[PDB]
């Protein structure tokens, strides 16, 4: 029912220098995220899962097939959940503690807001108490001379993790999960490794609230786009948006797609869940339905633990 | 489960070792170690993965294919790598002591800190479900020695009290248990509580001022003096080796790793750096 | 000084025996000017108990309900049922802040009795039947603002947004 | 009617205090119809400022109550620097319409049908033919000379908009503009041609969608930036009269009197035809009446979204103008190379160009008649809604800056990449697409091969359609290199920048008119890139000893002449491309390339002239807190004492805010009326807190009144009533009262700042990427960085141990020549320096150069003076970072930064220490050791606390690495208990300011290998 | 039927009698599972009136006080000045929730009048003055549990985690 996913040691989160909050004389070309794409997640139990039969042109219909509809991911340190958070360009890795006046905080005094978020980010914020950024630069070799090749001198900043972390996702067959005990899996990038362990748990299931905490990011469908920005401050309270790829399928050996995306830990004002099941042709609402299904539009209400998908 | 098995093994570093990471000026060496996340020495997997890659293509020039298939291709980028290594973790440095009246006198000992172990039981219980690999005597005595967090422990019960590394006076008290000698040296461990520990870890480590010499005059050159660490000889990194179910990985971890004894390990051969010695944790321990 | 006290909105009419007051004096704080209700209040922590209206102290920090402040204070025979404080102004986490504040006020509120015999627990509902607000604002809001129909051109703009922008807990217990 | 705001402007002309008791309207005008007052120019007076609601409310009415023959001049921050306006004055009496006759020496050229050029030609000359009469810039009020008459004859008529149009019936509305992500646009990029022209394009693409605003309403309509010495107004105002058509005799009038005081350089508007600096901020803000101009007339509709739409739509619009004008020239130009690639890719792409790589925000307050009058009068609390209603945009601003909306969000990607819809140019990229190696955030559209066979290689594409075009190819795009179509639209804007004037004139012209304009005139425009800033000396070391120490080079075209016309604006390439050496030649081609280096390396030796250092140094600025002093609080004042956060019950500061308000604005007065303040403002604790402390002192007011008495009734029961009310809503809330006065003010003072660091930077071998009112970013070799900082830090609190191109920088104020104009010295100012290698990628450099700065200002408190005591601050830091060698130097050691006159050598001061170090340990007369030995003395320095132990310490560690003994060199004491308290944060920073004067020269000593 | 109540947990001397009956059946809720305390509730909207310092409800959930669960009563002389309440265990929120608990408990907070004569200017309150925790150990800690000095030994931390994780309001009054 939730899935606890343990890296037994530095993670590497390709993202294409989506961010650049950090000052640390790196220049290193690849940096990585703090909590992976939902589709990482799913991509990696659909290896576990894979079948050499069920081939099709596409990789969400096949990956869908797969698994059940699963739900965003977050921090567990000590038991102590830990949920991202964004403020325009800054992270930051905050309880429900520091979540549950947050709303209140949103539209208080001008000098109110500024104290109060700043002490959110700058304080209150558990990250790098949890997280080091750690740059590796490798070099390849030719047999031959024994000295480098000309050309190969790679760098990337992986995720290592100070206190032993845990992703934490919620699965909802119970089937599967059967076979995701105990399973020591790929996670992730240049070839790093996690374990998977599944637990029965409780969560509560899509709570009526204003305010939500974007767990992961919710794809706008391109139709939209004008009408959704155009008017931004109706749904975003704070957090931001991006034109994010989705990854990279293995079978066709390709990249996915590029969609805009309200990145996760956004704060979004419940208005937007009625916005996307307005905009949503049975065409595309039947593609975002599967994107869902992975585990894309996952918000979590900012006053107890309770998940809901935006469609579904 | 697409990973069907894992050997843990040991890696003693037989000269000293050099597994070299980004030169920079902030850390007043020239040329550091891999620290990992903690400032502990750490041998990355792609490092451990790539030279011992090498060392058994020079060595068994047959199974060129099955290497190539367990541990991937540089030619057809295409098919994955069925065998991974996770980064080799530091587990006991050596360290040398100055006993105080205490019984069997012993000029050096292994040291370990707390976080070192628990990245170790992170390995081991991690790997621990996989039916093939039992070994709970290794991860009984880490667990045993995790229990008395907090206390400058020794796995031998005499010393009661040293000075490590000329400059760190420890007040030492035994695991109220035997615990046999996990790694079989017939030198004590030592586990630190970890401030001290990484004290003692960073002293532990060498550093060598080196330079460059005109061969005619016999006078340095300009621009030609830097430093670098290397760590010890005697130092024991822990790492596991990750496979898949395929056959050519049948074939590879039983006759392949059969033979696997001594590996040549990062930089710095021709100075002699980086022989290694991997012990299988399946016959020890 | 001056004075206020509380208002909340059910979709049930157990507001209209209130208040002894029609404003308290000439202004007041929630502005309505042609975009809707503005400046509504909104506290956590309390559950509706919509017949024979009362405010239960719940300990859900989501459990929210909506409500209005003008200069009033009811029937002299309350304040022994009910709670009271003199906020510093700011303590009253408010949507769409647009009235400023006069370095104090003071505000009583019609509270519940803890009913602590049964298991209580509420649940959320948001507002219906248009013509609830339709003669509430004639019921309540009239009796505190007479500007009601006589001022603004769309009566409709308010029922709908006072409709969206309100949602509240009720305890059904 | 609107645009008669010349009398609204020159409600009084600068012969005020000329006019004003002594020492010489009394002239209206000669040229336009009568000055009309009723209440017209009257709120345009009263509401413009606080000067006559500061002092009483009827003595700036009659400026006679409390005068006196001399006349002070005060700075708006701090009024304590003073200037005397003396005796000379405006030219005599007897020849006063002699002026008006230089009024009228080019206001008859062009019909006189139409305002929105008679009003505006001259309001950017106003001010300069009045400083050639040399009028020594009086103030405003003389009871109160802390505006400047200009200032003030400027603010009024900023606001006369609203009095128009509550001259219609009622409306008004404050319209801010700010484009959303900058510091991110420019770390995109890969030489700093594609920096420069991403600022340029931020500056540009804003000033675009103000002009509409200047030729609907005129300018001072715009409150931020000051149309006053902006390098852009004047270029467009310059080509709007050139374009209208007049000798350049006829224009001569205004091309000189520019050219003297702005643009100071010799390459100028008029030979890159281009403004070489861009200055525009990205955000500004308008000031905007309920009039819409569509032809003959100024109607009126009562809501706001006629502007809040109106304005995005104008934003894209001037992006459309751009993409089609580059399309035009692109297919004018596939004949040479290079170009032919541009148009085959706007033709492959055109819908992605259609939306901008920026953004921008809007937000639109407004204000009516409800409580800004009653029937004709103000009332209580009417002086008191503009700051209001400017507090309500900024609000509404940073709230929505809680969101970010990066431009590629817009983009509608979605099936272009899902399936093979995107158009691929070289290699149909294996993995689907590739990532441009600029952005790496957008699917890229040229794909270089990297390098096996470039010549061939791309001939083998079909992207080199002949053998010809490969050299302008493989020119503008390094190997390997892969570009989106926005970078490809910078790469291409970087080929050449002259396009960018579709941009300027707000679609004055046509397009194809600007476009066939400038494919008439043909020259080679060049930007630095960093190998060549990383060669500053190398090639004077060149320059000096041209072909002395140059035979072998005498061929390599480098020691050659420069052939055909090449110019840029980077100024140090006008003072040395004559210098016989080609500035043209591309330095990773000879010794900063590989092959060539080891010979130019023994080469170089028998010359004995060095090995070039590969490392330029990326200097950027910040105003520290500016944001509080425009909003109006003392953050400025007091960097670190008090934070915004402790603003929200700023009760708690009734210590600070409530002092250093009082001194100055207990101060700010003089003669007479400042005793008029000096009494009455405690009287509210000290007194019966209400308003009768001040009706017992009140009487000094009225014993003045019979000489030549005017007033109608003497019975103030109100005006000691309301200059408490007045002090009462400013010190039970100890913020400031803002006036549209003090915003011109300081955007004005902003402008002169940057005219002043514009001549600064080019003074070093610098090269401006954007000069901004308070912030700044360019390249300078890494000998010229710190006394660069020394001067740009001082010379922005206004000091001047020079005069930079003509402008007298004194104590306090920039004085052009006559014109004393008050600088910003409590304004703060951070400095973030990155000694970089030349290859490096720019878009790291730029983003952790930002983000230094950025959390350095944000997380570094040191130990300050306060009021004598010991405080900690938080910002004025100078932040260095080699690579993992950060190193920080403050900047003031108290607060307010300078509270004396003479204060104005605190600041900087430790760099004048690291400059008389790093003098002599190169001079032979200190080891090289000073710096490695430091790590022995180091521990017991920090852990002393008895300054002359640390004093003798410090001399042990001096004297025993000197190369003679005699060498006497000392550091002040005051440089030696100061704490560097940084906290919580991964990066490394000594926590003792003499270790970080060592690391400092760590960096800059090791900017050389 | 099972109970409880809350306790706050002060560092100004008010806990000398506040419980008579504390343990008396078999279990309290907040416990500490080997690493520290666990399931510290937080609630929002209150404040304290620390002179003979007991709770009073503010009106914003930016002033929230944190406290623990006993089971029982207290002197069982009062609730006509406390919140005694009951609710069935899933609308208050702990943190460190462990594992599935019984659905329906009472609370008896310790109430007090407002008193509207001055203004409550709250203030964050973090635990300084390590003395006073290492008091209050035996002023609310060991005397509530029977389990220190029996299973769990570490009195090291659960200080150390309190020293930020134990925060709440004041009045400066
Ligand atoms: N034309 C320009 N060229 C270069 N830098 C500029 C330009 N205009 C503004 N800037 C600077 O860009 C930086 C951005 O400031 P800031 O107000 O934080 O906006 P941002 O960083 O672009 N994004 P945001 O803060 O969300 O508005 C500041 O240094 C500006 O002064
Ligand atoms: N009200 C304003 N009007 C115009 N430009 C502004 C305004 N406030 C800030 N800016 C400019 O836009 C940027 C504002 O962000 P920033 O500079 O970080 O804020 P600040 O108000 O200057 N405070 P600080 O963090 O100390 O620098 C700077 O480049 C300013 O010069
Ligand atoms: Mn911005
Ligand atoms: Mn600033
Ligand atoms: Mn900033
Ligand atoms: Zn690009």
């Amino acid at each position: 029912k939730r899935v606890l996913i343990k890296p037994l040691e530095p993670l590497m989160f390709r993202s294409q220098g989506e961010f650049e909050p950090l000052i640390t004389g790196s220049h290193t070309a690849a940096q990585s995220l703090i909590i992976p794409r939902p589709s990482t997640i799913a991509g990696m139990l659909g290896y576990i899962l894979f079948n050499k039969s069920s081939g099709t042109g596409d990789w969400l219909s096949d990956l869908t097939n797969l698994l059940a509809t699963i739900y965003g991911t977050f921090i567990e340190t000590n038991g102590e959940y830990l949920f991202p958070l964004r403020m325009g360009n800054h992270l930051a890795l905050v309880d429900q503690q520091h979540l549950i006046n947050l709303p209140t905080l949103l539209e208080k005094e001008y000098e109110r807001r500024e104290k109060g978020i700043y002490e959110l980010f700058y304080d209150k914020n558990k990250l790098f108490q949890i997280i080091n950024h750690q740059d590796r630069i490798g070099i390849s070799i030719d047999k031959s001379t024994r000295t480098v090749k000309e050309h190969y001198l790679y760098s990337a900043r992986y995720l290592a993790f100070k206190k032993e972390v845990n992703y934490v996702i919620f699965i909802d067959n119970d089937a599967i999960s059967d076979k995701i005990n105990g399973k020591i899996v790929n996670f992730g990038g240049e070839n790093r490794i996690a374990k998977l362990e599944v637990d029965d748990y409780k969560v509560d299931t899509s709570i009526e609230e204003e305010y939500y905490l974007a767990l992961s990011p919710i794809l706008i469908p391109d139709e939209a786009l004008d009408n959704f920005l155009d008017n931004i401050s109706d749904y975003v309270a704070m957090g931001k948006v991006d034109k994010i790829s989705l990854g990279f399928d293995i079978a066709n050996t390709k990249r996915k797609e590029m969609l805009t995306a309200i990145l996760e830990g956004s704060i979004v004002k419940r208005s937007i869940i009625d916005f996307i099941k307005n905009e949503i042709k049975n065409d595309l609402r039947y593609r975002f339905s599967k994107y869902e299904k992975i585990g894309y539009n996952t918000l979590m209400s900012l006053c107890k633990l309770a998940l809901r998908k935006i469609l579904s | 489960p697409y990973y069907a098995f894992a050997e843990p093994f040991f890696i003693h570093a037989i000269t000293h070792l050099h597994v070299g990471s980004g030169s920079s000026v902030e850390e007043e060496i020239a040329l550091p170690f891999q620290r990992d996340e903690l400032g502990y020495p750490t041998i990355y997997a792609s490092s451990l993965k790539g030279a011992i890659k090498s060392f058994l293509l020079k060595e068994f020039p047959d199974k060129r294919d099955v290497i190539y298939k367990v541990l991937g291709e540089d030619e057809n980028p295409e098919e994955a790598s069925l065998g991974t290594f996770l980064d080799a973790i530091l587990f006991a440095i050596p360290s040398r002591i100055i006993e105080i009246d205490s019984a069997k006198p012993y000029v050096w000992v292994y040291v370990t800190t707390y976080e070192l172990l628990k990245k170790v039981k992170l390995y081991l219980d991690s790997i621990s479900q996989l039916s093939n690999a039992s070994f709970s005597n290794l991860k009984n005595k880490i667990d045993t020695i995790l229990a008395k967090e907090g206390k400058n422990i020794t796995l031998d019960s005499d010393l009661k009290s040293a000075i490590l590394n000329e400059d760190f006076y420890v007040e030492l008290e035994a695991l109220n248990n035997k615990i046999p000698s996990i790694i079989n040296a017939g030198v004590p461990l030592l586990v630190l509580e970890d401030s001290i520990g990484r004290e003692v870890i960073n002293r532990s480590l060498i550093r060598v001022r080196r330079i460059r010499i005109d061969r005619d005059k016999k006078v340095v050159e300009t621009g030609g003096l830097w430093s670098e660490e290397y760590v010890p000889m005697k130092t024991i990194f822990f790492s596991v080796l990750l496979g898949k179910e395929s056959k050519e990985s049948a074939i590879f971890a039983s006759c392949i790793l059969r033979n696997l004894r001594y590996v040549i390990l990062g930089g710095k051969e021709t100075i002699g750096k980086g022989i290694v010695e991997l012990r299988w944790v399946k016959d020890v321990i | 000084s001056t004075q206020r006290e509380y208002v909340f909105i059910p979709i049930t009419n157990s507001i209209t025996i209130d208040v002894k007051i029609t404003i308290g004096g000439s202004d007041h704080i929630t502005n309505i000017d042609e975009r809707g209700i503005h400046n509504v209040l909104v506290i956590t922590g309390y559950a509706v108990d919509e017949k024979n209206g009362r405010l239960v102290p719940t300990l859900d920090p989501c459990d929210y309900v909506k409500g209005i402040l003008v200069a009033g204070t009811p029937q002299q025979a309350q304040s022994n049922d009910f709670l009271t404080l003199k906020l510093p102004a700011n303590k009253l986490y408010l949507i769409r802040k647009k009235g400023n504040i006069s370095d104090d006020l003071k505000i009583y509120i019609p509270y519940s009795s803890p009913d602590a015999r049964n298991s209580m627990k509420t649940k959320p509902v948001s507002i219906s039947d248009d013509t609830i607000v339709n003669n509430i604002i004639k019921e309540v809001f009239d009796k505190i603002y007479n500007i009601t129909q006589k001022e603004k051109v769309k009566i409709e703009k308010v029922k709908e947004d006072i409709k969206e922008l309100f949602s509240y807990y009720a305890l059904e217990q | 009617f609107l645009d008669y705001k010349i009398i609204a402007l020159l409600h009084d002309p600068p012969n005020k205090a000329w006019v004003i008791t002594g020492r010489a309207a009394k002239y209206i005008i000669n040229q336009l119809f009568g000055k009309n007052y009723s209440e017209k120019v009257d709120n345009a007076d009263k509401l413009a400022s606080s000067i006559d609601r500061y002092l009483g409310s009827i003595v700036y009415k009659e400026r006679s109550l409390f005068e006196n023959r001399s006349i002070f001049l005060k700075n708006i921050l701090l009024s304590n620097i003073q200037r005397d306006i003396g005796n000379l004055f405006p030219k005599d009496k007897s020849k006063l319409d002699n002026l008006i006759l230089e009024y009228k020496k080019l206001l008859n050229v062009i019909n006189k049908t139409n305002l929105i050029l008679k009003y505006q030609l001259f309001y950017l000359i106003y001010e300069l033919v009045w400083i050639d009469s040399k009028y020594e810039n009086t103030p405003s009020d003389t009871r109160n000379p802390t505006h400047t008459i200009f200032d003030h004859l400027y603010a009024t008529a900023a606001m006369m908009n609203w009095i128009l149009s509550l001259e219609k019936e009622a409306k008004g509305y404050l319209l801010g503009i700010d484009t959303i992500g900058v510091a991110d646009f420019i770390s995109k990029g890969r030489k700093t041609r594609d920096l420069w022209i991403s600022s340029y394009l931020v500056s540009a693409l804003l000033w675009y969608v103000i002009t509409w605003f200047i030729e609907e309403y005129g300018p001072d309509v715009i409150l931020f930036p000051s149309l006053r010495f902006n390098q852009f107004y004047a270029f467009y105002l310059l080509e709007k009269l050139r374009k209208e058509g007049v000798s350049e005799d006829v224009i001569d009038e205004i091309k000189e009197l520019i050219t003297k005081y702005i643009f100071n350089g010799d390459d100028l508007f008029e030979n890159l035809k281009i403004p070489p600096y861009p200055i525009i901020p990205g955000r500004i803000t308008l000031i905007l009446p309920g009039l819409i101009r569509e032809g003959e007339e100024y109607k009126k509709v009562q809501d706001d979204n006629c502007f809040i739409s109106k304005v995005k739509e104008r934003y894209n619009e001037g992006w459309r103008k751009l993409i089609e004008g580059l399309r035009c020239y692109s297919e004018r130009k596939r004949e040479d190379g290079f170009w032919n690639l541009v148009c085959r890719v706007l033709k492959l792409t055109e819908d992605l160009l259609q939306t901008t790589p920026l953004n921008i925000r809007v937000k639109q307050v407004s204000v009516t008649e409800d409580e800004i009058f009653n029937n004709n009068k103000l009332r209580s609390d009417s002086w008191k809604i503009y700051d209001n209603k400017y507090r309500q945009l900024v609000s509404e601003f940073k709230k929505s800056k809680l969101v970010k909306v990066t431009p590629e969000s817009r983009l509608k990607l979605f099936e272009l990449t899902k399936f093979d819809k995107l158009p691929q140019i070289g290699e149909k990229s294996k993995r689907g697409y590739e990532f441009c190696t600029s952005c790496g955030v957008l699917p890229a559209v040229v794909i270089m091969p990297k390098e096996d066979e470039l010549e061939k290689k791309l001939i083998d594409l079909g992207i080199a359609r002949d053998e010809k075009d490969v050299r302008s190819i493989k020119n503008m795009i390094s190997p390997g290199e892969r570009l989106c179509p926005w970078c490809l639209v910078k790469r291409a804007l970087g080929a050449e920048p002259r396009l960018m004037r579709i941009l300027l004139l707000g679609d004055l012209y046509s397009v194809e008119k600007i476009v066939n304009e400038i494919v008439s005139r043909d020259v080679k425009i060049e930007i630095p890139s960093t190998s060549d800033i990383a060669s500053i000396k190398t090639f004077e070391e060149m320059i000096e000893k041209k072909n002395e120490i140059c035979e072998d080079l005498k061929e390599e075209e480098v020691c050659e002449k420069p052939s055909e016309s090449v110019l840029s604006m980077w100024q140090w390439f006008n003072k040395n491309y004559y210098n016989g050496i080609n500035l043209t030649i591309d330095p990773e081609e000879y010794w900063f390339s590989e092959k060539r280096r080891r010979y130019y390396f023994s080469v170089f030796r028998r010359h004995r002239i060095t090995f070039p250092s590969p490392y330029y140094a990326l200097v950027r600025a910040d105003s520290d807190y500016l944001g509080d002093l425009l909003e109006g609080k003392l953050t400025p004042y007091l960097a670190g004492i008090i934070d915004s956060g402790d603003y929200a019950n700023i009760s708690e500061k009734k210590e600070e805010v409530n002092k250093l308000l009082e001194e100055y604005l207990v101060n700010a007065g003089s003669g007479s009326i400042v005793d008029y303040v000096k009494t009455v403002l405690k009287c509210i604790r000290e007194n019966l807190n209400k308003c009768s402390c001040a009706e017992k002192i009140y009487s000094n007011e009225v014993a003045k009144v019979m000489f030549r008495v005017n007033v109608e009734k003497a019975n103030v029961e109100e005006e000691v009533k309301n200059s408490l009310e007045y002090f009462e809503t400013i010190l039970n809330e100890g913020r400031i009262i803002v006036t549209p006065a003090w915003h011109v003010s300081i955007s004005s003072a902003l402008n002169r700042g940057l005219l002043v660091e514009l001549e600064l930077v080019n003074k070093h071998k610098g090269f401006v990427i954007y000069a901004g009112g308070d912030d700044l970013l360019a390249m300078l070799p890494v000998d010229e960085v710190l006394d660069f900082i020394k001067e740009s830090r001082r010379a922005f609190a206004g000091f001047g141990t020079e005069k930079l191109g003509n402008m007298c920088l004194e104590n306090g104020f920039v004085r052009i020549n006559n014109a004393y104009y008050p600088s910003l010295p409590i304004v703060g100012r951070s400095y973030s320096v990155i000694i970089a290698h030349y290859a490096d990628p720019l878009f790291f450099v730029i983003n952790d150069s930002y983000n230094l700065l950025e959390e350095g200002k944000e997380i570094i408190r040191y130990r300050v003076m306060y009021n004598g005591e010991y405080k900690d601050a938080k910002k004025d830091v100078a932040i260095f970072r080699y690579q993992g060698l950060t190193s920080v130097i403050p900047l003031s050691l108290k607060r307010p930064i300078v509270s004396s006159v003479s204060d104005f050598n605190e600041i900087a001061s430790i760099i004048d220490v690291i400059l008389e170090l790093k003098k002599r340990i190169d001079e032979g007369r200190i080891s090289v050791s000073l710096l490695y030995d430091y790590e022995k003395y180091k521990h017991l320095i920090v852990a002393s606390d008895e300054k002359y132990l640390t004093e003798f310490l410090v001399k042990d560690w001096i004297k025993r690495n000197s190369l003679r003994k005699h060498v006497e060199f000392t550091i002040d004491e005051k440089l030696y208990g100061v704490r560097l308290t940084i906290e919580n944060y991964p990066i490394k920073i000594p926590n003792d300011l003499i270790s970080n004067i060592v690391y400092t020269l760590r960096i800059i000593y090791g900017g050389e290998k």
